[PDB]
């Protein structure tokens, strides 16, 4: 029923007690339920150091897995380029989900093709598709460019990417100058930040590769900065504004952030921004190369390096107090411009914040995940102000990676009761987090049901989720926000501090039990 | 709205774009109802390849299975047979809801996978499968089945899922269901319903066909086809037994597999969404004698229909408990039409889904007092579009496989006053200020089927149709 | 007893047997309490409506305000000047809680000095007290410019600001040229808002009154821009660069936001940025003057008109859509600078998120308060938004303003079950959230004790706070954030609709009874 | 540290900036310690007027009367009888900790207020506040007294509170308390502990003198002056219960008007806080014969010795339980000091607080191998620093009603490693790189008090002096 007022959606709707005895019906007559108490029972088994015993030693089963696929990513490199279209060879299916991904995340539009090969090109390739698919994709939402990528079906049967488009242009379904960058992007190697390395090393490739001879390290006076896999629009916007800042010649290879948001005023605008062609091909002439994501722009590096012959700082992300300090002076060397009395404010800003804040911070105690880049920024930062990461995990993460990140454990008092987990999943981390309960988790959208896992075993399990990372897609426009520099610095302090102040007071909310420590000021 | 002749002439122009091959072939693809014809085939086909290159809406055979048929079965695990794509991007992006208690006796929500890496591509993944079951056996023991839903490298390298399913099956007691939807084979989600309702059919369905003990009624029956989007299912359900009859199962929203292995002892297969399950109505009808109807659920309308053709089917008893279930939500949905109707009235409607709704809403509109001047299916048969141009008014659009240019171009033609469609359109329409509603996930609300989904419904229309926000597009300073 | 490893401070120490036990012994032995049956019964008395009528029928008694005394908002004023002491002339204790209060909300230092008045003051006057606080204030502090401002003390006993500064002057005590601007603000006449209006207009009047002949209206070709009591830094600097971005010349005349986040490096300033006298001697050659909170800038408007000679537009405070466009357009307007393509776009973006976050707004109701334009902006907004704001209370609001407010709600659908209350304080608005519950709070952080109060009634009773205003103090660092412009609608949009999403997220966590409806997407 | 010559030396040097008569004044307030000096008066002077324009530290008696000693005691219902700012200004502010039901039978977090307007300036408050008492009575019915906190215009128009207050307190049969702590009387919170302490004789304490009725025991007392800030009251108290007595009244924190009117039937009055309470504990011995003593709970040296001379007040049975109470704790402390006293051994702490902790917290600090190098008060008066210059070392510094700007040159002298104040000096300090802890509100931690907030003390000292934070302030380009 429902009273036409005040009109309930299915929460609260199915607590109506007529919805409880049909549900109660359908169960008891038809679903052979296993007892409650047997439910119970296996629950709090799954909670335990045994069961997690077992949950460790899985070699061929992932649960509920912290990485997506390489054409992801590929996608995401390929939308930063001026009237770019992504365009993924192999299946549809694939490009439906990518999209409905990002779709979610972004909550904007994302354009990308397939060239739908069936089971006929499963057999006799996929050669026709790539002809009348880059025809009709030209043809019809007039790219400037089309930056292709492949998705398992193509990998496995062995589609040869670079002969079927130089085909598809001597046949004259494209025309001899239209550009069409590749890289082949297997989603059973690596993960979706391994295809957005894969990507832009082919587009790099595609525009300076033959064209070296007249290249001359230095003489644009830019610095390139590669982002790699970005999620966030406020961090392309602060690295963007910070060099600006400095007086900095830049250029930002792959910048998505305005295709990512687009104004609502009227018009569909398929293609926004993005770098442009004539930025790609003039690269080579920077100072030099800044990777702001390097564990996952490998390929890259050898090709900048090898190719272009810059000689690229080893930097780590530009994440936190140190890390931030460490860009910067790095820009300001290469480029001769000093770091302006604005960025030394906006540094001590950061740093008045955490004088402010330490007593709330001292000695939280953390689990978080996400992609290798962005979880050793967490884990330095969290350091920086004096928190405990205790369960670090990275399911792309690597053994080299993983030896780095235990150093910088190691060169703090605060990283003592910490470990590091790569090719572990979220089943690996709920675990965790039961058998060594911390405070806080921080990760993206699917920690939402570890949480909900540890408050069904008492009120006092349960641990909260502090969404940061990729996907997000339970809140809203999240995605706006900035993790990188003094600025994404101070957004991460506050959502800590107040998580933390959140969580404090529903503790202590409870009249004449606990609403002594409930206090005005904190 | 527009004359024949207009809507014909907008078909001719927003396909001069094209190349000729995709010309000739998107033509056969659009167009213009004519509701007297009652054989689809004289004026849209359906069900073939997407053009490359066009932007399709389409998804593939293994959301057809995974994602649609199987995934929802609330306390079997369905494990994505491939690389860590498919299961990720799929992993709780449908609202099939089920009541559970989710990692220990449900598993829904969860996505469980082999996750591929190079060295089972080149050497198969059929011992890194058999290792995964035993894995699956230890860590979640109250599962009463897997599944085992292809993705697309399976097929391509040889392995043999059937073969572990058997072997795995006989040594544990246990249903382990091979399922063969990689996404290369058909052209959509649709094979994947048929290849899912084929594999149900051989490794589930037959499970009881001995057994004696179940105690039947007269008045048993199925609700087949319905996944319980925002409680859709649920909301259906308590409608039909009010009315007197038994649910017996539901395939696949909330649904188990003993619910799934009761199924052949019912009287009457209730068919929701034909697309998707008309395959395992007709094998039950041709195997176990059961008949099997269509019925619509969306508004009072068509609800009030189906409530009396189905009882039509019992005895006198069900057919006056009908029509006191009807008589007790007549204030009700009277109540929703009084107060939303003078809201919606006259406003236009374009819609583009899957494979049932965008016939099976049009009554809920036009209960509403709305019109749909334009609808169709990325993936729908020829029988689909035969029940869809009755039910579309004179010199209405229909579009089957629409690329995402056509459609854009349409609204702009066409400028309806609301349009509802998937999450890969919305952001699109919202910035060229046309109210958008997603007609899959519901927008988060729902659920929209029976008497208490129609209040929801109407809510749902006018919060966005008449929402403040679309008449602030323009910039003051550029009126 | 302590575990030294795992130490508890008070909260949740006090929740171990033995203090239960002996808390309960000294309730029991000595306290007399009243039995918990009787406080339970009384508590859901405070509930009613025929407790509500009683409560709304006081005259004499305040309960919870919501407002402070004149001298705070004199103080802020006049921090946002260059190298300026705020001097409060009257009693010492007024000051240290000013401070404490600025103090608490920013965390920050507040600098502010009193001269001390006694009782021997009280009966023979403060002229001595002001002649050696000025000259010590200039000699140990030096400000270039000492603010004065007065205590209820001081009022009362009817000390004449003008000619003990004058006899300061007169007999050596500081400098003939020394500036030293005053007003009265007496505490017991108008709020803080009315004694920022008050030192704003004493200041104009100090550095203008005298000098008008040579003045010639729009001879600089700025305008001038008056904030009013404001206290999110992001306020003044969003207003500033929207401004910098049309390429508009102004001046922000009276502008703390350097002095309130000074960097920790090593120094303490007790000075930072500010107006600047010259700054203010030359506001009469502005084109016009803006004023940013005009229900409490009636006094600088009639001196801004009636000396000035400017055409004060009639805007509305910058909140929100509708009136930032206003704002944007009269700026365009008095200025001849175009709205540039940068702010159109972030106009574009609101509208975008509005569009994305309309499902979850549509009807959300909510009881708020605040300071009278702050209030109005705030109802603007949520009626855009498609929100219904049902109890709206402003306790140091006027007639003419709930007027005009009135007429903003009876403009929209939205507005239909909204009431504007003026006069009233926090146990006023703690009666209508339990006889006429809305979604949410949204006010300052002494709501914190009324969500208490509901969520003891039932968890179905509880009115969570959504903290936006003065002052805050239980969270840290929101006083950095934007409410005003497109930026900061920005903000309020998304911390409503996550603040929905958050609850919607606490309400469907129960394992099997609602987690149903605990959607990975929304 | 510095030698006498360099400390002196630095005193004048920073009085040098201000007006002959400012630096007269000054130097009667600032002195080097010799602690053999039993009379404090022979090197400082102390509870006089604030200097006009100095930015004084200092609050008013409304504070030390509202703020402080009323304010806490919670079933009763507390007027900030004046305009609006005072009691807005306080809300809230003090950790005065209480267990109750807010709104319904405890009222300390709330604010009421007579909200003056220009009305009740000019023709006084008078019937004003007589409508507010019944206000009161019908809104809040099982309030158990009505205190009235005159703020600074009250005195000033000629209102008569006392004359209300008899009146209503006749008709309502109800105690009512005129309260005349206007923030110009005195100099500081001080005179309003005194007027506070004096209306409590007045108005409430004498009410059970006739009552015989409560069963007194030989161990009874009462905690005098310990307004329980984190619960500093309640981890006190469990170690007297502990100990065998039997505490009777807390005042203020925690403490409820019948607990104040028991108080008289006790056998020892322990005193904390003795400036705010030293007033009311000399009167209840003068009338009713009971003796007091002051005690520190501070940190496990003078809580041990606290515990011991309370106990040999008592007979062999409570000293006994002493030794038990004190066997009991000897590894939870032992451990605080095992753990945290390397991490804070040697490391020099300046304080600046109100009228006690300046002294009373220096053996918990020592405890920890800490020095206070420099320690002083806003409103102590020559009986409190006799108590300091025991506590405190050779040529240490000491002030009273310290400015601004002595204390910042101060401590850019001294440089001290860590400093302990109040909420308007602590984001000074921290920008000039010093770690900060607030020793009034505790930073939002505590209880200090006894051998549970030691633990928590010595935690908090080491979080924040040894904190990552403050090696980050320099720019590396700088
Ligand atoms: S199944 Fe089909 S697409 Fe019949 S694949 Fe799809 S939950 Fe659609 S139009 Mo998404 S045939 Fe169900 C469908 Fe219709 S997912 Fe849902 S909405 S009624
Ligand atoms: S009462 Fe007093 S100032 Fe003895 S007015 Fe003050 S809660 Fe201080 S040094 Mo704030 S005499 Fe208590 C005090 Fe000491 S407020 Fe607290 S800390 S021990
Ligand atoms: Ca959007
Ligand atoms: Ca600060």
């Amino acid at each position: 029923s429902q009273q036409v007022d005040k009109i309930k959606a299915s929460y609260p709707l199915f607590l109506d007690q007529d919805y409880k005895d049909m549900l109660a019906k359908k169960r008891d007559g038809f679903e052979e339920k296993y007892p409650q108490d047997k439910i119970d029972e296996v629950f709090q088994w799954t909670t335990t150091k045994e069961y997690q015993e077992l949950n460790f030693q899985r070699e061929a089963l992932t649960v509920n897995p912290a990485k997506a696929c390489q054409p992801l990513g590929a996608v995401l490199c390929a939308l930063g380029f001026e009237k770019t279209m992504p365009y993924v060879h192999g299946s549809q299916g694939c490009v439906a989900h990518f999209r409905s991904y990002f779709n979610r995340h972004f909550r904007e539009p994302v354009s990308c093709v397939s060239d739908s090969m069936t089971e006929d090109a499963a057999v006799f390739g996929g050669q026709q598709n790539m002809k009348d698919g880059l025809q009709n994709c030209k043809a019809t939402y007039k790219p400037d460019m089309i930056a292709v990528s492949t998705t398992c079906m193509a990998e496995v049967i062995g589609d040869d990417l670079n002969a079927f488009i130089n085909n598809s242009k001597k046949e004259g379904f494209i025309p001899d100058e239209f550009p069409v960058p590749f890289a082949h992007t297997p989603s059973f190697v690596g993960s979706h930040v391994t295809g957005w390395d894969n990507m832009f090393e082919g587009i790099a490739r595609y525009f300076t590769l033959k064209s070296m001879d007249d290249k001359v390290v230095g003489s644009n006076k830019k610095i390139n900065i590669v982002p790699g896999f970005e999620t966030y629009l406020g961090n392309f916007r602060v690295i963007k504004r910070m060099l600006s800042e400095m007086g900095v010649g830049y250029s930002l290879l792959s910048d998505p952030e305005e295709v990512l948001d687009t104004p609502a005023d009227g018009q569909f605008r398929m293609y926004a921004g993005g770098t442009t062609q004539e930025e790609m091909k003039d690269a080579p002439n920077a100072l030099n190369t800044v990777l702001l994501q390097p564990w996952h722009l490998e390929k890259t590096k050898k090709f900048v390096e090898g190719t272009w012959k810059h000689e690229v700082p080893k930097l780590n992300i530009p994440m936190g107090l140190d890390w931030t300090d460490e860009f910067l002076m790095k820009v300001s060397e290469i480029s001769g411009q000093p770091i302006p009395a604005s960025l030394t404010k906006e540094r001590g800003r950061l740093v008045d914040m955490m004088t402010d804040s330490h007593t709330w911070l001292h000695g939280k105690r953390f689990a978080l995940w996400g992609d290798p880049d962005f979880v050793m920024g967490l884990v330095k930062f969290l350091l920086e102000l004096g928190c405990e990461p205790v369960h670090i995990l990275c399911h792309n993460g690597n053994k080299r990676w993983k030896k780095a990140v235990d150093a910088i454990l190691a060169a703090s008092p605060y990283g003592k009761n910490a470990t590091v987990y790569i090719g572990k999943d979220l089943w690996h981390l709920r675990s965790l987090v039961f058998t060594d309960k911390p405070d806080f988790m921080i990760g993206n959208s699917y920690g939402k049901f570890i949480q909900r896992d540890t408050l069904h075993k008492g009120k006092e399990f349960e641990v909260p989720l502090i969404r940061i990372g990729f996907p997000i897609f339970d809140r809203h426009h999240l995605h706006r926000s900035t993790t990188l520099g003094y600025e994404g610095a101070m957004q991460i302090l506050t959502t800590l501090v107040n998580s933390i102040l959140e969580r404090l007071d529903e503790e202590t909310r409870g009249m004449q039990a606990t609403d002594y420590n409930h206090d005005l000021v904190r | 709205g527009m004359s024949r002749e207009e809507v014909e002439s907008l078909i001719q122009e927003v396909l001069e774009v094209y190349p000729e091959k995709a010309r000739k072939d998107r033509n056969k693809h659009l167009a213009v109802n004519d509701p007297a014809v009652t054989q689809s085939k004289k004026c849209i086909i359906s069900n073939k390849k997407s053009q490359p290159g066009l932007m399709t809406i389409r998804g593939c055979a293994y959301a057809g299975s995974k994602g649609v048929v199987w995934g929802p079965i609330k306390d079997m695990i369905h494990i994505s047979h491939g690389p860590v794509g498919c299961g990720q991007y799929s992993r709780a992006g449908r609202r099939n809801y089920y009541i559970g208690t989710t990692g220990v006796n449900a598993f829904v929500t969860m996505n469980f996978t082999s996750d591929f890496q190079e060295k089972d591509i080149v050497f198969g993944g059929d011992k890194k499968l058999a290792k995964l079951i035993d894995e699956v056996e230890t860590l979640f023991p109250l599962n009463k089945g897997i599944s085992v839903q292809s993705e697309c490298p399976i097929g391509l390298i040889g392995d043999d899922i059937e073969s572990v399913s058997k072997v795995k099956g006989a040594e544990l007691s246990k249903t382990i269901v091979p399922v063969r939807c990689e996404g290369f084979r058909g052209v959509s989600q649709s094979l994947g319903h048929h290849i899912a309702n084929d594999a149900v059919r051989d490794w589930v369905l037959g499970k009881r066909d001995e057994d004696t003990t179940f105690a039947s009624t007269p008045y048993d029956v199925a609700i087949i086809g319905d996944y319980n989007i925002g409680g859709d299912a649920w909301s259906s359900r308590i409608l039909l037994e009010e009315m007197g009859l038994r649910c017996v199962a539901q395939w696949s929203g909330d649904g188990s597999i003993s619910e799934i292995e009761l199924t052949p002892k019912v009287k009457l297969n209730l068919v929701h969404c034909y697309r998707s399950m008309n395959y395992i109505s007709r094998h039950m009808e041709e195997k176990y004698g059961i008949p099997w109807m269509e019925y619509n659920f969306f508004g009072p309308t068509k609800t009030i229909e189906s409530l009396r053709a189905i009882a039509a089917k019992f005895d006198e008893s069900i057919q006056k408990k009908c029509e006191e279930v009807i008589a007790k939500y007549k204030p009700e949905w009277e109540a929703v039409v009084a107060k939303y109707r003078p809201r919606l009235e006259g406003k236009r409607v374009m819609l583009y889904i899957g494979g049932l709704r965008p016939r099976h809403v049009i009554g809920a509109y036009e209960d509403l007092g709305m019109e749909v001047v334009g609808t169709g299916y990325e993936f729908a048969h020829n029988d689909d579009y035969d029940r869809t141009m009755k039910e579309m008014g004179d010199s209405t659009l229909l579009y089957d496989d629409v690329t995402g240019y056509e459609f854009e171009e349409f609204v702009k033609r066409i400028k309806p006053d609301l349009i509802g469609s998937g999450i890969k359109e919305k952001f699109i329409f919202q910035k060229m200020g046309i109210p958008f509603r997603e007609m899959h996930s519901w927008d988060y609300s729902g659920p929209y089927h029976g008497f208490d989904g129609f209040a929801i419904f109407a809510r749902d229309m006018d919060m966005t149709l008449n929402n403040p926000c679309w008449k602030k597009l323009q910039a003051p300073w550029e009126a």
